């Protein structure tokens, strides 16, 4: 039948795009990477350049440091055997110190000190990386939205590994590094709190998560439907509305009786998404600190 | 409770968020109108927001919304009923008139500029050093309409420079003038480019660009408008 | 009432069924054949749910709940008050959804746009039908479906889950969840990016797609592009749901034991099954 625009029919390459300059220190930008023809059926072909700079280097270092601390401990758990390592890969786990130690850095390396180390490396890697999302926008003249939205993710993560453990008086309240074991932590957490289905922030978090999938499907499908009038050119459509912006609005108005603007839909979006981790952060933070059991809490509607 | 307080507060916040969100998306299209263009009576519970001003780069000026709304163009439609809410029949040829699925907005009559202030879309021939990098190269393929007649031949690809992607096929007509066809409305095949929306005899009807090495926001809308409308209005000559 | 640019688009045409019979609006809502169909199904549906709420003996909305026929009824019918209402309501729901998608198609046609939306919606619809048609039929009973109630459906989820142990270990569930999380991360990024470009630092001019591409490459060394990101969101979202339905179509049919256990195919591979050391030896 028709052509649907999920993949391109023809790619065109020109000279490597080195991006807008603005107030960026081009000393710190790399040069271009390869060009993936494979990627280009779907999105851009061009890899790179990437801006490094010292905050980057810090994050990137600290991130590998985190990662390696865990891998070393996994290798060790595999008794240095390669085949065991791959076989048991999803079973290995870097657990936090025992309740014994409360919030102290007293625990032995083999019994949770190592968890605290890998955790330190992670705390550094993430926050610097956050400062990076702010700075890269500043240097470009852009809004801080991205760093704000990222903060929403940082929130839940902070709550899980840092704020909530501290408030509970022990590092053992925290999540372990390990594929299967972190799922177990998650399941257990629910059980020990009376089922998170009874936590209303979890219920909200779910709504937004499902909602994010619904929204981005709609938005995504809408832009593609109006790509035949150049809909994907969102900023120019914002500054000078075309039939694309209009046919979009109108499909939704006729369907569900109200609609968005080419800028406003993005406000819906940034919120729908940040609200996932936001509600979720609160929900978890409240658990065990204020509410010991969500079924019970729910019996008193509060 | 603390948890009760937190949940109560959230719901209140949420209500305010929805308000702010709904009103933000009323920067265009509002106030509501009657079919006659006068302000409709009931606007609903949401007010208009205080306006905002976007500064366009490259001295192109500002946009301030919400602002006074109008089509700045004739609309070849007439009512088909005595009460609100029925279709409006095209007074003329809906394709030429740019109504219905053939509708175009009176956007600015300049072209979108990349970040450097250069034209964002160029014929590939004038774009250096851009070339086809993957998939069948349409250049030189005959162009076939939904009536299965050849309507012309592809004589360049117009491309988006900052985004490096195909946006139009420039097509030569029997009379040796050209037209832009939206990339998204053609099917490049091994031995031809196929266009379902238009029958061969409506190709000449495609709006034409005033300068042959740029295209303006306005001409883009007329062109994409015109071709999309083909779907509904070339239903007579299609077939297959 | 019409939006300021709306009239030019409100032309005759595009309907799938019944020509110009229902080709009209009602306020902002388009009708068409499938507008009527939708209304009918949803109305019947709501009436029936309210009937069920009378038989159950409550008007509270957090307590209303419509349960499928019990497991003994199989795939046959069941007395209205003992499952048959749910059965009819389900037929109505599907009626409403498919009609809503088809009405969406008719809109597309009047508007000369792509069909992506009702194509995407179709994925939700199929998740629904998995839960209440394809799985229950393949398992032999309507009773295996979820109940129509706000809090009781959460029990069905929770009970169904723990039947297979900690459901985390279902691998399709894993892939599904990854897509959900990723999709949400991409929603946040896209939303924030566009808005960061349209709403630059006080005084500055609107940035450009070039700034957007720059920002990403600057941050992560790649940018998918403004066509790409819309292709992505749609694909993340549809894929999440695809794998959702896939994860429950297989649970209770091609796998019915503890999901955790399924993983032992890997551990018990010949080339390492017996090597001692680590978590499994
Ligand atoms: C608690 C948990 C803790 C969680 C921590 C993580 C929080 C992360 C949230 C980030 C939100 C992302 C959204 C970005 C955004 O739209 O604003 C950009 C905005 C700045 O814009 P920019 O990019 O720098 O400037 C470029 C443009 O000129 C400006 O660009 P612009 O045009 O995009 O900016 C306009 C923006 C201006 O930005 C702001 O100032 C944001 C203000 C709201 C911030 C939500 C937290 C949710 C909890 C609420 C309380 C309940 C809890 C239970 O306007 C808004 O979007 C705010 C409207 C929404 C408010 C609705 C409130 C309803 C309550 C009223 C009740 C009514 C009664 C009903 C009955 O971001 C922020 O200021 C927030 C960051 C915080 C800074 C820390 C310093 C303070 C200490
Ligand atoms: C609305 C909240 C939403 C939720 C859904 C969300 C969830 C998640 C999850 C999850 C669902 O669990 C994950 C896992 C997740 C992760 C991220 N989010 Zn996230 N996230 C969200 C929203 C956001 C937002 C706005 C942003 C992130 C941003 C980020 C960023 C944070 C980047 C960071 O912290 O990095 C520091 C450490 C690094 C980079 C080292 C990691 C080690 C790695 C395994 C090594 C392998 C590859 C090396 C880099 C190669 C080195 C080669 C060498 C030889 C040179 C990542 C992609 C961050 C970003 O950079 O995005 C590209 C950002 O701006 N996220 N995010
Ligand atoms: C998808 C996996 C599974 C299935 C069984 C399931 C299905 C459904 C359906 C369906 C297949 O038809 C519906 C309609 C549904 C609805 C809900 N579920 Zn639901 N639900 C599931 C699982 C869950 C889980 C874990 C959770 C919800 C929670 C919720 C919540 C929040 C869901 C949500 O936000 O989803 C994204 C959609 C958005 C944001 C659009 C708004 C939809 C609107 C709020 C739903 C209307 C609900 C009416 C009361 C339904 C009856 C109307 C009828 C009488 C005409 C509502 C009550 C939500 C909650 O807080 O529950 C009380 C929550 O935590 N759901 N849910
Ligand atoms: C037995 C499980 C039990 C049941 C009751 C349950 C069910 C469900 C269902 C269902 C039954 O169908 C659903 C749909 C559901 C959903 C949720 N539950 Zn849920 N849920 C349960 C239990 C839990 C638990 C403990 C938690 C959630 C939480 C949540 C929340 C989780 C929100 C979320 O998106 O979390 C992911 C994002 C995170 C964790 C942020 C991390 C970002 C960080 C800053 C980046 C770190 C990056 C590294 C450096 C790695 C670099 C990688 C490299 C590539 C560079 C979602 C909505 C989440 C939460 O917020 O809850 C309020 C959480 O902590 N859930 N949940
Ligand atoms: C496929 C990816 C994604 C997923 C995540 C998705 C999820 C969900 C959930 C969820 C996560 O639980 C919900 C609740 C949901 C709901 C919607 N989606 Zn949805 N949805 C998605 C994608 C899409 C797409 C592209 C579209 C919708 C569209 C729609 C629309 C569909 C409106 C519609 O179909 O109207 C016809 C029927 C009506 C109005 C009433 C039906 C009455 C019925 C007979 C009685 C109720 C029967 C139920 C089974 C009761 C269950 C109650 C209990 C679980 C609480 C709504 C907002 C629809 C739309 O209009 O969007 C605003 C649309 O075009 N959705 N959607
Ligand atoms: C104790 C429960 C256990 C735990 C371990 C668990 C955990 C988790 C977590 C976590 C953080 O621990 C997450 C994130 C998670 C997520 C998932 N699990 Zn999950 N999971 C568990 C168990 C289950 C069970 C039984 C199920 C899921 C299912 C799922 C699914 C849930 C999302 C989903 O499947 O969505 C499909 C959407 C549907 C069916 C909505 C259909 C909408 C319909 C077509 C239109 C409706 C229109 C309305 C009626 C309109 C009303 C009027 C309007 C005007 C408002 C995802 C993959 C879900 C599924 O895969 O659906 C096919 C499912 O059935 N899960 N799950
Ligand atoms: C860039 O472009 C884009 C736009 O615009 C430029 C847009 O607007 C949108 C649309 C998105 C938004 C406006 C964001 C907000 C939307 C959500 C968060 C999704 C949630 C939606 C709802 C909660 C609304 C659901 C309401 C419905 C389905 C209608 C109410 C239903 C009835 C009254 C039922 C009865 C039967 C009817 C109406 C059938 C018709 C027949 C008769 C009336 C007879 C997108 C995606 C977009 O990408
Ligand atoms: C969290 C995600 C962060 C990803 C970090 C990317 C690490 C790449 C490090 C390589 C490097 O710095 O050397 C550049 C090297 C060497 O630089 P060069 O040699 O080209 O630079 C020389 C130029 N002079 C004169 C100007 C200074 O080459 C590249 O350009 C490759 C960069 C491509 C990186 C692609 C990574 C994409 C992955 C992220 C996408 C998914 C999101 C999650
Ligand atoms: C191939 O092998 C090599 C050696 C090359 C490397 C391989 C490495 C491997 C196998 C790595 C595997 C890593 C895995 C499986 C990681 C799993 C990670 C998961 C699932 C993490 C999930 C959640 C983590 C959370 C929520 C952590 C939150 C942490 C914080 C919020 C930081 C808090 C900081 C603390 C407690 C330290 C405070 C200390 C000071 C000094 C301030
Ligand atoms: C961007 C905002 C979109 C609003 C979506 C709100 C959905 C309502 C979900 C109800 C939550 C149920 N519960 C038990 C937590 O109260
Ligand atoms: C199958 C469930 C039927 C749900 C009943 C009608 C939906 C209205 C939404 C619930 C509103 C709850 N509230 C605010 C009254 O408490
Ligand atoms: C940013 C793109 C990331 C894509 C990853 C999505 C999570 C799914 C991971 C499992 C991959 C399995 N699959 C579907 C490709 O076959
Ligand atoms: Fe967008």
């Amino acid at each position: 039948a028709e052509y649907q625009n999920i993949f391109s029919q023809v790619q065109v390459r020109g000279p490597a795009d080195l991006g807008m300059t603005e107030d960026v220190n081009l000393a710190n930008r790399s040069g271009v990477g390869p060009f993936s023809t494979l990627l280009g059926w779907f999105g851009n072909a061009q890899l790179g350049p990437i801006y490094l700079g010292s905050l980057g280097v810090l994050s990137l270092f600290s991130g590998l440091m985190w990662f390696f601390t865990i891998g070393i401990w996994f290798w060790y758990q595999a008794g240095w055997n390669p085949a065991v390592f791959l076989r048991d890969l999803f079973f290995f786990s870097l657990e936090p110190p025992a309740p014994e130690y409360g919030l102290s850095f007293a625990a032995p390396l083999k019994e949770g000190g190592l968890w605290l180390i890998a955790s330190f490396f992670m705390f550094v890697a993430v926050w610097s990386w956050w400062g990076r999302t702010y700075l890269r926008a500043q240097a470009l003249g852009m809004g801080k939205h991205t760093a704000w939205a990222f903060l929403s993710a940082i929130w839940l993560w902070m709550v899980l590994g840092f704020i909530r453990p501290i408030l509970m008086g022990s590092w053992s309240e925290a999540v372990p590094y390990g594929i299967f074991s972190h799922l177990d932590w998650t399941n257990n957490f629910s059980l020990v709190h009376g089922n998170l289905f009874y936590n209303p922030f979890h219920g909200l978090s779910i709504a937004f998560l499902y909602g994010s999938a619904l929204l981005f499907a709609m938005h995504g499908a809408t832009i593609l439907a109006v790509s035949r009038f150049g809909g994907e050119r969102e900023l120019e459509q914002i500054a000078d509305r075309g039939t694309a912006a209009e046919r979009a609005a109108l499909f939704w108005r006729w369907t569900m009786g109200f609609n968005a603007t080419m800028e406003g839909i993005h406000r819906w979006a940034i919120w729908m998404a940040v609200l996932v981790t936001l509600t979720g952060g609160i929900g978890i933070l409240l658990s065990g600190t204020v509410v010991d059991n969500w079924y019970v809490w729910g019996q008193n509607h509060g | 409770d603390l948890a009760s307080l937190a949940i109560y507060s959230f719901w209140i916040f949420l209500a305010g968020l929805i308000y702010y969100l709904q009103t933000e998306n009323m920067r265009e299209g509002y106030p509501l109108e009657n079919e006659d263009g006068t302000p409709a009576a009931n606007q609903g519970p949401f007010p208009l927001p205080k306006p905002k001003t976007f500064i366009l780069p490259h001295g192109r000026g500002t946009l301030t919304v919400p602002g006074p709304e109008s089509e700045d163009r004739p609309i070849a439609l007439a009512r088909t009923a005595v009460s609100e809410g029925f279709p409006h029949a095209p007074t003329g040829d809906p394709m030429k008139d740019g109504v219905g699925p053939a509708s175009w907005v009176a956007r600015r009559d300049l072209p979108e500029l990349d970040g450097h202030g250069h034209n964002k879309i160029k014929p590939m021939k004038a774009a250096a050093g851009f070339h086809v990098s993957a998939g069948k190269n349409p250049i030189g393929l005959p162009v076939r309409g939904c009536d299965l007649e050849i309507a012309g031949k592809v004589v360049d690809i117009w491309v988006d420079i900052p985004e490096q992607m195909a946006r139009f096929l420039e097509v030569e007509l029997k009379d040796g003038s050209t037209r832009l066809l939206p990339m998204q409305m053609v099917k490049v095949q091994s031995n031809r480019v196929h266009v379902n929306a238009l029958s061969s005899d409506l190709f000449a009807g495609i709006p034409t660009i005033k300068s042959p090495t740029e295209v303006t926001l306005l001409e883009e809308d007329k062109i994409c408008g015109y071709v999309a409308g083909g779907l509904m209005y070339a239903a007579p000559k299609r077939k297959s | 009432a019409l939006l300021s640019f709306e009239r030019k688009y409100r032309v005759p045409g595009g309907t799938l069924v019944g020509g110009n019979l229902f080709d009209f609006w009602v306020g902002p809502f388009y009708v068409g054949f499938f507008g009527v169909a939708t209304f009918f199904f949803a109305a019947l549906g709501i009436i029936l749910i309210a009937w069920s709420a009378v038989l159950q003996g409550t008007w509270n909305p957090q307590l209303i709940s419509v349960y499928p026929p019990a497991l003994e009824y199989g795939l046959g019918g069941a007395p209205l008050a003992k499952g048959g209402l749910w059965q009819i309501i389900t037929i109505c729901a599907t009626g409403a959804f498919v009609s809503w998608a088809l009405r969406e198609v008719e809109i597309c046609r009047k508007l000369g746009i792509g069909y992506h939306i009702p194509f995407a919606f179709a994925f939700a619809i199929l998740a629904y039908l998995t839960l209440v048609l394809f799985r229950p039929v393949m398992m032999g009973a309507w009773g295996y479906a979820f109940p129509y109630g706000i809090w009781t459906h959460l029990d069905w989820v929770s009970n169904t889950g723990y039947t297979y142990g900690n459901f985390h270990y279902n691998p399709a569930h894993m892939i599904a969840i990854s897509f959900f999380f990723t999709n949400a991360l991409a929603l946040a990024l896209h939303g924030a990016l566009v808005l960061s470009a349209a709403n630059p630092e006080k005084g500055k001019e609107m940035r450009t797609p070039d700034h957007e591409d720059t920002f990403f490459r600057d941050l992560v060394g790649y940018s998918i592009g403004t066509l790409g990101i819309h292709r992505l969101g749609l694909l993340l979202s549809l894929s999440a749901v695809f794998f959702s339905a896939l994860c429950m179509i297989i649970t209770g049919t091609i796998w019915f034991d503890q999901w955790v256990d399924w993983w032992q195919w890997w551990v018990k591979l010949p080339w390492w099954a017996n090597i001692p050391g680590g978590i499994n030896g």
